């Protein structure tokens, strides 16, 4: 098995467009996950909120949704609860909240869209562990 | 069928340190000459004795 | 007769559908738009004689209201099992990932 | 007093006291029955954990005995609140809304027998006599609660066997019979509901502050339906302020 | 087993007649209650003294 295009193409927004990431793009957005994310996020779970993972089929059902870039991206800048109701930037990382995320400063464009990539990439390669957590270790 | 419970109550001891006492009483403080203290008095007293006998 | 009352419940609709009355919190997570804002008013305005009953929660927005019409298919109600509301567990029952 | 800060009371055992008023307090706070009314706080201190023992004969006068708390200074009930309702008759009742108003508390018999219990005062209504337009030193409260089981649903056994959680058998004991086991195999929640009265002793009128001495019933621990709960008395003493909603 | 039973519902047999005509001996051998590598180190005596005296 390979990490192929096929498999680096993913939602770029809500309207049935696509991307396909290069190899450096999903590679940095690892890094950058790891860097600014892993600490609660690692393997798609959410440690400081179990009951919400990073699972492709939660993203989808977010509100706006999550699962494309765009969406990704935008969660980066502003972030909000589940239902879209309230912006949550001052407890949550974000371009918003980079004061006082400060692993947040200096993240561009480039940046997020990278991690999105991570995020989508990530259960397309491995199934069920990504936001599945230690069950499928 | 107890047989050295009754000599212990004969002559005063009638409490436990766990609280109950022969005559159906709870909450009791027997002090240290419960049942216990006096078997734990009777084993000590052994040890002693046991130790005389080896220096005799 | 001696019964696990909570394997009992899951061959009601309980089993199937989010009980309003008695279901963990974090299961309105399975469905658009109804965590956490209204998984909170609807847990702490329980229990419901039934399922439209939600619709009638005091202070919902008029947009919540089409929300939770959206979804009354999703719902459900049974009896209040005291060992499901008990402890708080409602908002927490000791299950994370 | 020196208003006491965390670091005066922190190991002292007085964080498990409930606060007093002093002699001075013999007044009456005045109720008036356009105004609502709320407990800020109310806090309830055991003194005393009695059991009812369980005699032979059935019928004779069973009675309550003392027993030795073994859980140290962990028993007191506290920041409990509520509405205080003014009732058509001048009586007023007491809806607790929420605090810390339960506890788990271990007792020991004498003979060594632990009796695990939860003391406590969840979802109390309780009511004054009619006709009080004043709460006095001759106000008192009476009224119920509930007692919900000691462990929850979750809570799994020695042998791994719970009611929300859990084996439904004993796996030790693979082809034993089942009929024998069922009252262990299989966990019961228990929900019972207890007494209270509550003796107002003291009243600061100035400040709507009360105190008194209490007297709750209750059952005890139930093991999940594993064997009969006991009954309990617990006296002790408590604090409620009143304010204006 | 599985292999007679096969037989006999491919011989017309109904599923009552085709486990039916299983000999008790043959299907008492398919419990695991018979398998030596069951037991234990001090866990002393007949089989009979675990799962019980099969009677059916
Ligand atoms: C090869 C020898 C052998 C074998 C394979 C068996 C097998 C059997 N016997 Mg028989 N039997 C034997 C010899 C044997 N027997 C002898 C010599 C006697 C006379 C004592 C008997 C008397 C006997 C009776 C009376 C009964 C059996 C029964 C049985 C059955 C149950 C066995 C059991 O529970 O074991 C249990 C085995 C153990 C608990 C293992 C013991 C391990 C030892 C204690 C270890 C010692 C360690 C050592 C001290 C360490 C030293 C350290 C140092 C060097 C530093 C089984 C079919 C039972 C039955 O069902 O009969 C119908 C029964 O009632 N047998
Ligand atoms: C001279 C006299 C010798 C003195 C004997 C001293 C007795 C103590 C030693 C016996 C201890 C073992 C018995 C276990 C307990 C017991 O009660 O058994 C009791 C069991 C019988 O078991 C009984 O059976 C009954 C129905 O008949 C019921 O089912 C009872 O419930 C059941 O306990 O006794 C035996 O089975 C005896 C035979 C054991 C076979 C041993 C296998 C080989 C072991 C090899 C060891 C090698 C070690 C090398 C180490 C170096
Ligand atoms: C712990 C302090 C966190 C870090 C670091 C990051 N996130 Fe997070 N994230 C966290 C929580 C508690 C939650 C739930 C928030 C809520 O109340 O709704 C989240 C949520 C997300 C989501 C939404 C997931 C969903 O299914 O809808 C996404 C997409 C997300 N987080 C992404 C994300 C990224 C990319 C981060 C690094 C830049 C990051 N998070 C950090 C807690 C924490
Ligand atoms: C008074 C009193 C009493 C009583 C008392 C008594 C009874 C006592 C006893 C005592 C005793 C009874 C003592 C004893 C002692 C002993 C000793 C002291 C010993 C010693 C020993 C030794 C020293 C030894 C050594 C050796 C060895 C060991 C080995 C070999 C070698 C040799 C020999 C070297 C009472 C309690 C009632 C009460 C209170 C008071
Ligand atoms: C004042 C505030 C309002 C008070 C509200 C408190 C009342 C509780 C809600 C009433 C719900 C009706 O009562 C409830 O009915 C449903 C539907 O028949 C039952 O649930 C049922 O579900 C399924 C349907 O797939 C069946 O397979 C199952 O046999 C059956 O038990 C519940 O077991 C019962 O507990
Ligand atoms: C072997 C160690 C001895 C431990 C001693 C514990 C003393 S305990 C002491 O015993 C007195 C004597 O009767 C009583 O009067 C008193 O009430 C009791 O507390
Ligand atoms: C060998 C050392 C052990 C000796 C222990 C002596 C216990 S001392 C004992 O304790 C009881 C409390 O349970 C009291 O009722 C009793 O008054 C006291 O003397
Ligand atoms: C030297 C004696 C030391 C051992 C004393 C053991 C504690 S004393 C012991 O306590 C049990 C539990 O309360 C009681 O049931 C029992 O009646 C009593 O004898
Ligand atoms: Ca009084
Ligand atoms: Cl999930």
């Amino acid at each position: 098995a390979e990490l192929t295009p096929e498999v680096l193409t993913v939602p770029l927004n809500s309207e049935g467009k696509t991307i396909t990431l290069t190899e450096k793009q999903y590679l940095e957005g690892k890094r950058l996950f790891q860097y600014a994310c892993a600490s609660c996020h690692v393997g798609g779970i959410t440690k400081t909120n179990p009951s919400l993972d990073l699972r492709t089929e939660t993203l989808a059902l977010a509100t706006p949704p999550r699962d494309n870039i765009e969406g990704l991206v935008d969660y980066m800048k502003n972030p909000t609860t589940y239902d879209g109701e309230q912006e949550i930037a001052e407890v949550h990382p974000s371009l918003r909240s980079a004061d006082i995320f400060p692993k947040m400063r200096n993240l561009t464009e480039k940046d997020l869209v990278a991690i999105a990539g991570h995020i989508l990439v990530e259960p397309k390669i491995l199934g069920d562990k990504w936001g599945g957590g230690k069950v499928y270790y | 069928g107890m047989f050295v419970l009754p000599f212990m109550a004969r002559l005063g001891v009638t409490g436990s340190w766990s609280g109950w006492s022969i005559t159906g009483e709870t909450g009791i403080d027997p002090g240290f000459w419960s049942f216990e203290g006096v078997a734990l008095a009777h084993i000590v007293l052994s040890g002693l004795l046991f130790l005389a006998a080896c220096w005799h | 007769e001696l019964v696990n009352v909570v394997d009992e419940k899951l061959g009601t609709a309980y089993g199937e559908k989010i009980d309003l009355n008695n279901t963990n919190i974090a299961a309105f997570i399975q469905y658009r738009g109804l965590y956490p804002t209204l998984a909170k008013l609807i847990v702490k305005n329980a229990p419901y004689e039934s399922v439209e009953d939600v619709l009638n929660i005091p202070g919902l927005t008029e947009r919540q209201k089409q929300i939770l019409r959206e979804n009354l298919e999703h719902f459900t109600v049974t009896e209040v099992e005291t060992a499901l509301v008990e402890g708080g567990d409602r908002y927490n029952n000791g299950l994370y990932k | 007093a020196a208003t006491l800060t965390y670091d005066d009371i922190v190991g002292t055992g007085l964080a498990n006291k409930c606060p007093t008023l002093d002699d001075t307090a013999r007044g009456a706070y005045p109720i008036d029955s356009s105004q609502t009314y709320r407990i800020a706080r109310l806090c309830l201190q055991p003194t005393t954990f009695l059991v009812k023992e369980e005699p032979k004969n059935k019928r004779q006068e069973a009675e309550f005995v003392p027993t030795k708390l073994v859980t140290r200074e962990t028993t007191s009930l506290d920041q409990i609140q509520g509405e205080l309702k003014v009732n058509s008759d001048g009586s007023l009742t007491f809806v607790e809304e929420d605090g810390i108003d339960f506890q788990p508390v271990t007792v020991q018999m004498a003979g060594g027998e632990r009796i695990p219990l939860l003391f406590t005062v969840k979802n109390l209504v309780a009511s004054t006599q009619p006709n009080v337009t004043s709460i006095t030193t001759s106000t008192d409260f009476k009224g119920e609660f509930n007692v919900p089981s000691y462990r929850t649903a979750n809570f799994l056994d020695p042998k791994g066997r719970g009611l929300a959680s859990g084996y439904d058998s004993a796996i030790a004991l693979p082809q034993a019979k089942e009929e024998e086991l069922a009252r262990a195999n299989v966990k019961r929640f228990s929900l019972t509901k207890g007494q209270i009265s509550l003796n107002v002793a003291k009243v600061d009128g100035r400040t709507g502050e009360i105190a008194g001495t209490f007297e709750s019933e209750q059952l005890s621990d139930d093991d999940m339906g594993a064997h009969e709960p006991h009954e309990v008395k617990i006296q002790g003493v408590f604090y409620a302020s009143i304010e204006p909603a | 087993i599985n292999r007679r039973v096969q037989a006999s519902l491919a011989s017309g047999a109904t599923l009552e007649e085709a486990w039916s005509a299983i000999p008790e001996k043959l299907a008492f051998y398919d419990y695991i209650g018979n398998n030596p590598a069951k037991g234990g180190l001090f866990r002393t005596g007949p089989m009979n003294k675990g799962d019980g005296i099969a009677q059916a």
